[PDB]
């Protein structure tokens, strides 16, 4: 299919991301400046992101053989965007204290952010292919920015060597896919098959390898053991980045394929995701019970979320409010992430040295920083499901989708790993109120959208309704 | 036709063989390369003309380039790697192997039963993959330039000396 | 066993072998010519002592390199070591399998052509990397990555320099390539093209000015492995300057052969003149020049050979 | 005349290959080698797909496959020499340090 | 047809005489006459800069054979490829990559 | 209060200072023992190399290499070692090895008579003959206090000039050979193949001519002298001419050239740089106009 303007109109975010990439590498070509360029990288983002009121006036196309843009691609885009502003708004008060180049960062969360909004739009194997490696490649680059610091070369290896082993798992799977099907896009993977016979043995196959690859990259059992290790060695913006939008938007097109293909009805991959979700969520839960490190315990936390999304995604063609609690769980999950890493972000910068540890110290909080340990309480209240919270909100919708397609095992997961989760996020929230023994505008930036993210998380924990209204109005192609 | 594609197939079969279990860094490399070389092999005898000149021209002949230039700047002399040989204790790869032989099982049977009219070797040239990739692939050919030009910031902003 | 296309088969066959010996036969003879026409440039005679005119010298080096002891180094890879000239001459050779010398005398009619030609110089770069390896020498070792770094430089633009004539011809095929030139000859239109190929080939083939020597380790027959290798590579290279460039075999009056060979053995004499003619540059300059001029005019050779292509399809 | 079948077989045996090699060696070098097997077999798998169906998808799936592998070989060679440079070894085990 | 198979077989015969006259050759030699330093990262820096250009010079080469087919919406397409290429390409001479000395 | 004071004629290993007067001249007995010894250290010398007997510090930095540039070297210049320290491609710090080429010409001048040493001088800097004659026999003129006539003086200058142009032919063949272009050299000697033309019929040799003598010269100019000279100074302009335009004027050269090895007037005095080198840094001191000899007022 070839190119439309309307279609250019629909193109508009990935255009201007790429636009931006193209701006501020010449304005680095031109002079190094790290002030400059980090406005330049905002300053495209938000452009992307009030773009996106174009886009939504352009209507839902099919833009490429590769892409469909819908309400769908324009939530995962607007989520995807707002992690990446909000990993720029927290990286440049801790690159202020990093003696080598700073400007490379931004380049990499735009080449990232651009990698997410393919896959925001993504209809295709292509596509989806091209997108997760447009995300991954860059995040290398950002796990090891500070590659002088021991631990962050050693995420950074460890993420570069496990997720192009994902990367050759998911093109084997693709390829047998491709092999059984022949064709690439979603609609037609399975369409080949009649009379009962969706269960192929070698679509099958493809399936599971491209579900080994897909469940590496949204932390998922048993393809979760890099996540507190690469979480605890980046920087603490990348950890923010890695953590929002990289699973958002590889959950988004995991959702759009498991929505569109016939063989994503099949009764054999359903068993198996819930396998893959029930363990995800007892041992996300179980693993974080005696961390020390925010950091580690976050990821851990990544791993439960991530199963409870995956138990709403198992729900998907039998209900009808699967992806609806999905883009609220999502958004939910990035605002609650955003402040947490957020607040981990601003306490770690400055970046002070590759040879001096970045260890948090978050006990006694609340007697220096009496804000930050605010916004960190009300995120860890959040991420425990706790109700005047949206990421109750979130689990709500979880529960009322796992009951209503009667996935009684999935929903006593859940019940589980709530409580075990209850235990250590209240452990890290009233650690911060115990006792233990900046001053420039980009800090009260990052300080302002840590405590904006808790507003929010606050007033749509209590008065959820704009969300879920715009949550339902992001209605993909049926 | 079909004897050219066994005969490559099996080259580099043997020579990826070879690959895992060496020692010598350079030695290995070179049959990699020899292994690079029949894949090109089997891509001509299928008819993917484009792609096995792709194979020789960029992976035989530029990223082991680039594989083998890092090994002389190591400078490897098989320091601790020839001198404990651990990969070849039948301790350490008698798991592994199983592993994959366990997985190999899996996905050949498969294979085995999936419809197969066979290949008919048709030509399928460059100019009708040129097509296809500035027409219904052009946003994969964009966003692969974007994914070439990450990869070159990290590596450079990590492979710098200073 | 009388058959049509059994006699046909034969003679395709034959046809290639002579087309082999006579190429392995002129770069040796490309060797001995050097000698002479750099004599020939610096006022003086060069070798015409040994036989008629000195044109039983080449004989004489050969006797002297097939005699001379075989020696390999005691701590070097006597594989890789071996391995080096097999790539420094077979690569090229390859590489001219596909020159169309005269309308029906060719090797492989192949539809990737000078796809063929990057594959074996992307191959033919191992030869200087293995030679410094395996030599044991780290001035040989040092050497061979400069030499290298260089050929990689200059690869990276080989092929988008050709890529103006491919979009001209519409094909990767040669005889494509020199039917498209039957009327106006390839330099005309893609000048920038050919001049950015001339210097890539130059830099590929290790020649004047492009040239802790990864050879000093080499004696005997290997060391004439590679120069032999070398002089086929000038071969190969002025070969596909002419079919590239210069309208292959096509000319009024001559036999197509003969224009062929005219063309390319202007192009041999213009590899030594250059030799004779100008002074080395510094390794940087060489490699600024690489990247900073002659990829970017390719690029931009290849743009503007596109406009003008869908420009003149109405 | 050859069976999709062999080469999908072909293909899956340098699969595992590539990735016993991955794992069982400590060398962070052989590491990046048998990733770049697995790649080049995937990539395999995808033009002998394409070529039962007579589609340029394979080989276009090809392109975009050795483009990732080529970045990701750049990438994956740049921090192994940050490694050597700043441990003086390879040994993937001894990078180690993050745990529990 | 019986010219492209006689032409399989001349290019046969052309790459195992070729390969046999320099394996003979190397024979010859051996069995005639009688007996008797850190390499710098910029290396690295080079030969990556040559993989990535060469996979944006493949995706050139894909395009060139196909410029009249894909019309005018190619061309925009390429020029938008090498724009980015030369950007990137202007970036890494400006920030001192291409630089062999300091 | 020396840095190093090592030995810089002789190896490290040798026995007595021989400019002493109680030194022998003459060569001792060849030894192959001593000959396979220092071969011994020529090979270990790789291995037991210490930076710090050479005047160096920091002896690998952890990236500072060393590098050996002789003593095999292929060019007129002579064979010399230099040990370089190396930080990837610039060069932190180098010492010359030199020493491989005396020959005990100051030795052999209290060996030899005022008149049989003329040969010796010749052979001090071989590519200037007459030229390295004629400090030597003006300096025993001196002693003797002779007084040379205007004609002697006339020759002397002439043999000088011719085998200054001589030298400087071959210096600057052999620069535009070490740029890279190969050609302009045998032109060059061609045109030394002129020069010694002349020299040969005034003197009967061609590098080492010996032909000056302690008031005079050896012989009388040869008829027929002037013929030569006349072609030789026709040969000579148009040849010089096409060597600037062809290699001189190249910019590959210039690139090559222009900039290398920078220094001042400061830098030239304390080192005791004399020659074109101390005079392109605009100082004005040639001795044929400030110290005048031989009748170099006269030109
Ligand atoms: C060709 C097709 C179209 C391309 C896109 C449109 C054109 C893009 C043009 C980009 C221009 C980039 C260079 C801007 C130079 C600004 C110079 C300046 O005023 O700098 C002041 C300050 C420098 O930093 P500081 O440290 O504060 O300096 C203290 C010393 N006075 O710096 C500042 O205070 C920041 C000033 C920012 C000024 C620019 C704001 C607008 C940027 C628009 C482009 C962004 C990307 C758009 C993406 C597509 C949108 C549709
Ligand atoms: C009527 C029965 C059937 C219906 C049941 C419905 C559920 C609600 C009623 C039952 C609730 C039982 C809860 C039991 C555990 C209470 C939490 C607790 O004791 O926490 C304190 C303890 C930490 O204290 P300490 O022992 O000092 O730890 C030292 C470690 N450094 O913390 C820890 O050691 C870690 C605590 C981990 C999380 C708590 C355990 C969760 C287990 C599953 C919860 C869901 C219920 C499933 C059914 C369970 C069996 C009835
Ligand atoms: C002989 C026993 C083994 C001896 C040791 C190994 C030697 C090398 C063997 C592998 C390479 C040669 C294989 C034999 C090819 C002979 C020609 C042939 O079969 O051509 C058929 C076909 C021609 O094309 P098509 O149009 O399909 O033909 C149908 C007729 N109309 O052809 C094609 O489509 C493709 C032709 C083959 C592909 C090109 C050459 C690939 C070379 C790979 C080398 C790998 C490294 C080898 C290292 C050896 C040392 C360790
Ligand atoms: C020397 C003389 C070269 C003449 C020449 O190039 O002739 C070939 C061709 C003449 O045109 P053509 O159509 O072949 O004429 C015969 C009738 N069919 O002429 C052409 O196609 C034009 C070739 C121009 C080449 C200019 C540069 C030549 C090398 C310097
Ligand atoms: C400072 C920033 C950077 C600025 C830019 C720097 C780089 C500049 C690079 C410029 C590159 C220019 C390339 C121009 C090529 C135009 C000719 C061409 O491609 O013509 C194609 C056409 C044959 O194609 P077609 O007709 O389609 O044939 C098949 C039939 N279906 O051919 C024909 O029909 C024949 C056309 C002949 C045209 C001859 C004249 C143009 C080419 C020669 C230019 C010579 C320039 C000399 C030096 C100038 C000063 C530098
Ligand atoms: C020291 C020796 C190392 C190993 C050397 C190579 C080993 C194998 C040697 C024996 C080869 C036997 C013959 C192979 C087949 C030849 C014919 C052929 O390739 O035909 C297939 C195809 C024909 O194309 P065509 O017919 O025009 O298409 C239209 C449809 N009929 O044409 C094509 O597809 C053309 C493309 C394939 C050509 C392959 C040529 C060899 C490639 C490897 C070179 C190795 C160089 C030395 C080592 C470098 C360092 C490792
Ligand atoms: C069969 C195919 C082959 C057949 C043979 C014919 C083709 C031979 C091609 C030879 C190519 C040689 C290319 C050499 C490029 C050298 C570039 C370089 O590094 O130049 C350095 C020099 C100074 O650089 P700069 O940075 O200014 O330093 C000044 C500091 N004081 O910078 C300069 O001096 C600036 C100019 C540099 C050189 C420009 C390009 C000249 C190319 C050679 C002349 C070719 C003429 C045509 C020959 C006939 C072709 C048929
Ligand atoms: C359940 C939703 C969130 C409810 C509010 C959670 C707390 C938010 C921060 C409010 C301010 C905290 C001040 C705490 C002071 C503690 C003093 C202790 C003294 C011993
Ligand atoms: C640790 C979590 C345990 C969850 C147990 C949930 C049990 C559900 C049983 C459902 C049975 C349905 C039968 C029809
Ligand atoms: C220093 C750290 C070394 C780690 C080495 C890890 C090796 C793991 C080997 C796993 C072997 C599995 C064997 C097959 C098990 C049964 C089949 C799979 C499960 C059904
Ligand atoms: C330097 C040129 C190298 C060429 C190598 C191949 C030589 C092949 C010779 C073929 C001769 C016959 C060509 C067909 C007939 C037309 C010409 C007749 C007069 C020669």
């Amino acid at each position: 299919m070839t190119i439309t303007p309307q279609n250019l109109i629909a193109l508009l975010p990935l255009l201007i991301v790429g636009l931006t990439v193209v701006v501020v590498m010449l304005s680095i070509a031109w002079r190094r400046n790290h002030f400059l360029n980090a406005t330049l990288s905002v300053i495209g983002l938000n452009a992307a992101l009030v773009s996106l009121w174009f886009v939504g006036q352009a209507g839902a196309m099919d833009v490429t053989p590769l892409m469909r843009v819908d309400g769908f691609a324009m939530l995962y885009t607007g989520l995807v965007l707002l992690a990446s502003l909000a990993t720029c708004t927290f990286a440049y008060p801790w690159l202020e204290g990093y003696n080598d180049n700073k400007d490379e960062f931004y380049l990499l969360v735009l080449i990232a952010a651009l990698g997410g909004i393919l896959l925001a739009n993504a209809n295709h194997l292509a596509s989806l292919f091209l997108g997760i490696e447009l995300i991954s490649l860059p995040l290398f680059g950002l796990v090891g920015y500070a590659f002088r610091q021991k631990r962050s070369l050693e995420a950074s290896i460890k993420y570069t060597i496990l997720s192009a082993a994902a990367s050759s798992f998911l093109l084997f799977g693709m390829a047998l896919v491709y092999a059984q099907s022949g064709d690439l896009s979603f609609v037609a993977l399975g369409k080949n098959l009649g009379d009962g016979m969706l269960n192929e043995p070698l679509l099958l196959a493809g399936f599971g390898l491209m579900i080994v690859g897909l469940g590496f990259k949204l932390s998922l059992v048993p393809f979760h053991l890099w996540t507190p290790d690469v979480y605890q060695g980046a920087p603490a913006p990348v950890s923010t980045f890695l953590a929002t939008a990289s699973k958002i938007a590889i959950f988004g097109v995991v959702m759009r394929l498991f929505l569109y293909a016939p063989v994503g009805d099949s009764e054999a991959i359903r068993v198996v995701l819930a396998i893959i979700a029930f363990a995800s969520i007892i041992f996300g839960n179980l693993m974080a019970l005696s961390q020390t490190n925010i950091k580690r315990l976050l990821g851990y936390s990544s791993i439960s979320h991530l199963g409870y999304l995956l138990v709403a995604l198992i729900a998907l063609q039998t209900g009808e409010m699967s992806m609806e609690a999905v883009g609220v769980y999502l958004a939910g999950y990035l605002f609650s992430s955003l402040g947490a890493f957020g607040v981990v972000s601003l306490m770690s910068s400055p970046y002070r040295g590759p040879d001096a540890d970045s260890l948090f110290s978050y006990r006694g909080l609340f007697w220096h920083r009496p804000i930050l340990a605010a916004v960190m309480t009300v995120m860890m209240l959040s991420l425990a499901g706790i109700p005047m919270t949206l990421g109750f909100i979130g689990k709500f919708y979880v529960l009322a989708v796992g009951v209503q397609a009667h996935l009684w095992w999935l929903v006593g997961a859940v019940v589980v790993g709530s409580a075990i989760g209850l235990y250590y996020y209240l452990r890290v929230a009233v650690s911060l109120y115990l006792h233990a023994p900046p001053s420039n505008w980009q800090y009260s930036a990052g300080g302002i959208v840590v405590l904006i993210s808790a507003l929010l998380v606050l007033v749509l924990g209590v008065w959820p309704q704009p969300l879920i209204s715009i949550v339902r109005l992001a209605m993909p192609l049926m | 036709m079909e004897f050219a594609f066994y005969i490559c197939g099996l080259i580099a079969i043997l020579a990826t063989l070879r690959v895992i279990t060496h020692t010598n860094p350079v030695h290995a490399l070179l049959y990699l390369i020899i292994s690079l070389l029949a894949i090109s092999g089997v891509f001509f005898s299928l008819g993917a003309y484009f792609a096995g000149a792709l194979e020789i021209i960029v992976y035989a002949g530029a990223i082991m380039v680039l594989f083998v230039f890092v090994v002389m700047m190591l400078n490897l002399g098989g320091s601790e790697i020839e001198q404990e040989r651990q990969w070849l204790k039948p301790q350490v790869w008698i798991g592994p192997a199983i592993l994959s032989a366990i997985m190999l099982v899996v996905i050949v049977y498969a294979i085995l039963g999936v419809n197969d009219q066979g290949i008919d070797g048709t030509p399928i040239s460059a100019k009708a993959v040129g097509i296809t990739l500035f027409g219904p692939y052009v946003l994969a050919v964009e966003l692969a330039s974007m994914l070439l030009l990450a990869g070159l910031v990290v590596a450079f902003h990590v492979g710098r000396e200073e | 066993w009388i058959s049509p296309e059994l006699i046909e088969i034969l003679l395709t066959i034959l046809k290639a072998v002579v087309i082999l010996l006579v190429v392995v036969t002129c770069g040796a003879f490309m060797s001995f010519g050097e000698r002479r026409l750099l004599g020939l440039f610096q006022n003086r005679y060069g070798p015409n002592r040994v036989g008629w005119g000195g044109s039983l010298q080449l004989v004489a080096d050969m006797i002297k390199m097939f005699f001379k002891e075989d020696w390999i180094p005691k701590f070097s890879d006597r594989v890789i070591f071996t391995l080096a000239p097999m790539i420094a001459f077979t690569s090229l050779l390859l590489a001219f399998a596909i020159v169309p010398v005269s309308p029906g005398w060719v090797v492989a009619d192949l539809n990737i052509g000078i796809l063929f030609f990057l594959m074996m110089a992307g191959l033919a770069v191992y030869a200087v990397l293995f030679a410094g390896w395996s030599s044991n020498n780290k001035y040989s070792l040092l050497g061979a990555m400069r030499a290298s770094a260089q050929t990689l430089s200059y690869e990276v633009f080989l092929g988008l320099s050709l890529m103006g004539v491919v979009a001209q011809a519409g094909s990767f095929n040669m005889t494509d390539i020199v039917n498209s030139q039957a009327h106006v000859w390839n330099v005309i239109p893609q000048f920038f093209g050919f001049i950015t190929f001339a210097i890539a080939g130059v830099a590929v083939c290790h020649r004047h000015p492009f040239d802790d020597g990864y050879h000093i380790e080499y004696s005997g027959m290997k060391f004439g492995l590679f120069f032999v290798g070398e002089y086929i590579g000038i071969v190969t290279i002025s070969a596909l300057m002419v079919t590239l460039f210069f309208g292959g075999w096509q000319g009024p009056l001559l036999p197509p052969f003969i224009w062929f060979a005219l063309k390319t053995a202007f192009f041999m004499m213009m590899f030594i003149l250059i030799r004779a003619s100008l002074p080395r540059p510094r390794y940087d300059q060489v490699m600024s020049f690489g990247w900073k001029i002659c990829l970017p005019l390719t690029l931009i050779n290849l743009l503007v050979t596109a406009a003008v292509i869908l420009w003149q399809a109405q | 005349m050859i069976p999709l079948q062999h080469g999908l077989i072909l293909a899956a045996i340098l699969f595992v290959l590539g990735l016993t090699g991955l794992v069982i060696r400590r060398n962070l070098l052989f590491m990046l080698i048998g990733l770049e097997i697995m790649i080049n077999a995937s990539a395999l798998a995808f033009v002998v797909a394409g070529s039962y169906w007579g589609q340029t998808d394979g080989q276009v799936m090809y392109i975009l496959a050795i483009s990732l592998a080529a970045a990701e070989a750049s990438i994956g060679l740049a921090l192994l020499l940050q490694l050597h440079r700043r441990r003086q070894n390879l040994n993937i085990d001894s990078v180690s340090e993050m745990r529990g | 047809s019986t010219e492209v198979i006689a032409h399989h077989w001349a290019f046969a015969i052309f790459l195992i005489v070729a390969i046999g006259l320099c394996c003979l050759m190397l024979v010859g030699g051996w069995f005639l006459g009688g007996r008797a330093l850190r390499l710098s990262a910029k290396f690295y820096l080079v030969a990556m800069f040559f993989v990535i250009f060469d996979v944006e010079a493949l995706y050139l080469f894909a395009w060139s054979t196909s410029i009249r087919e894909s019309g005018w919406v190619g061309f925009v397409e390429a020029a938008i490829f090498i724009f980015v290429l030369l950007a990137g390409l202007v970036y890494l001479v400006r920030i001192g990559a291409l630089d062999w000395t300091p | 209060g020396h840095p190093n004071l090592r030995r810089i004629m002789m190896p490290q290993t040798w026995k007595g200072h021989p400019l002493r007067k109680d030194y022998p001249a003459r060569a001792t007995e060849f030894s192959p023992f001593e000959l396979t010894k220092a071969k011994q250290d020529l090979e270990m010398e790789a291995l037991t190399f210490k930076p710090e007997e050479w005047g160096m510090k920091r002896g690998t930095n952890e990236d500072f290499m060393f590098l050996n540039l002789g003593p095999n070297h292929p060019s007129a210049h002579g064979a010399f070692r230099i040990v370089l320290q190396l930080d990837g491609e610039e060069i932190v710090d180098c010492v010359p090895d030199i020493g491989y080429h005396h020959r005990g010409a100051e030795k052999m001048g209290e060996r030899q008579s005022w008149h049989s040493y003329i040969p010796y001088t010749d052979r001090i800097e071989y590519l200037g003959g007459c030229v390295n004659e004629m400090p030597y026999v003006l300096a025993v003129e001196k002693l003797a206090g002779i007084t040379v006539p205007d004609r002697v003086n006339v020759i002397r200058v002439m043999l000088s000039e011719l085998f200054r142009i001589n030298s400087h032919l071959l210096y600057i063949s052999t620069f535009i050979q070490d740029v890279g272009a190969m050609t302009p050299v045998f032109f060059a000697f061609t045109d030394r193949q002129k020069i010694y033309d002349l020299v040969e019929a005034i003197t009967g040799f061609r590098m080492h001519p010996a032909w000056f003598r302690i008031g005079g010269v050896a012989h009388d100019l040869p008829r027929g002298w002037d013929r030569l000279l006349r072609e030789f100074l026709d040969w000579m302009p148009k040849r010089l001419a096409s060597y600037e335009k062809a290699a001189l004027q190249n910019t590959i050269l210039k690139g090559r050239s222009q900039g290398v090895a920078a220094y001042g007037a400061k830098e030239a005095l304390e080192w005791g740089t004399t020659g074109a080198g101390l005079r392109a840094t605009g100082i004005d001191f040639d001795v044929r106009k400030a110290r005048p000899y031989s009748g170099y007022e006269n030109f």
